[PDB]
């Protein structure tokens, strides 16, 4: 039971860290979109 | 009876899109374009004003 508990705690910790990492990965795009639209508007204004 | 469209000669084409070289950073075939300049870069207050180097292409 003690071995099971220790292994379970380690696995829980690892799984928590993996879930945190996955949420961080799945939750820069906005900045790039803003930059692209700014570039597009500046190009439009200069061309006009 | 028209100023012929400068579609043929590259020199004439550039003259037309530059308005006989009047346009600096823009080219246009539209006669009704509202002329605008490129916006002031956001980093100008942070990085200063750089001399825009024309792209080599």
């Amino acid at each position: 039971i003690v071995n099971l508990q220790v292994e379970m705690i380690k696995q829980f910790h690892m799984q928590l860290n993996e879930m945190h990492s996955l949420l961080e990965r799945y939750s820069e795009g906005l900045v790039a979109e803003i930059e692209r639209l700014r570039e597009e508007n500046k190009r439009l204004r200069a061309h006009f | 009876f028209s100023f012929g469209d400068p579609c043929g000669d590259r020199f004439e084409r550039d003259t037309r899109v530059s308005l006989f070289g009047a346009l600096v950073h823009s080219r246009t075939y539209d006669m009704d374009v509202r002329l605008g300049l490129p916006p002031v870069p956001d980093n100008a207050d942070l990085s200063g004003l750089a001399i825009k180097v024309p792209p080599s292409v």
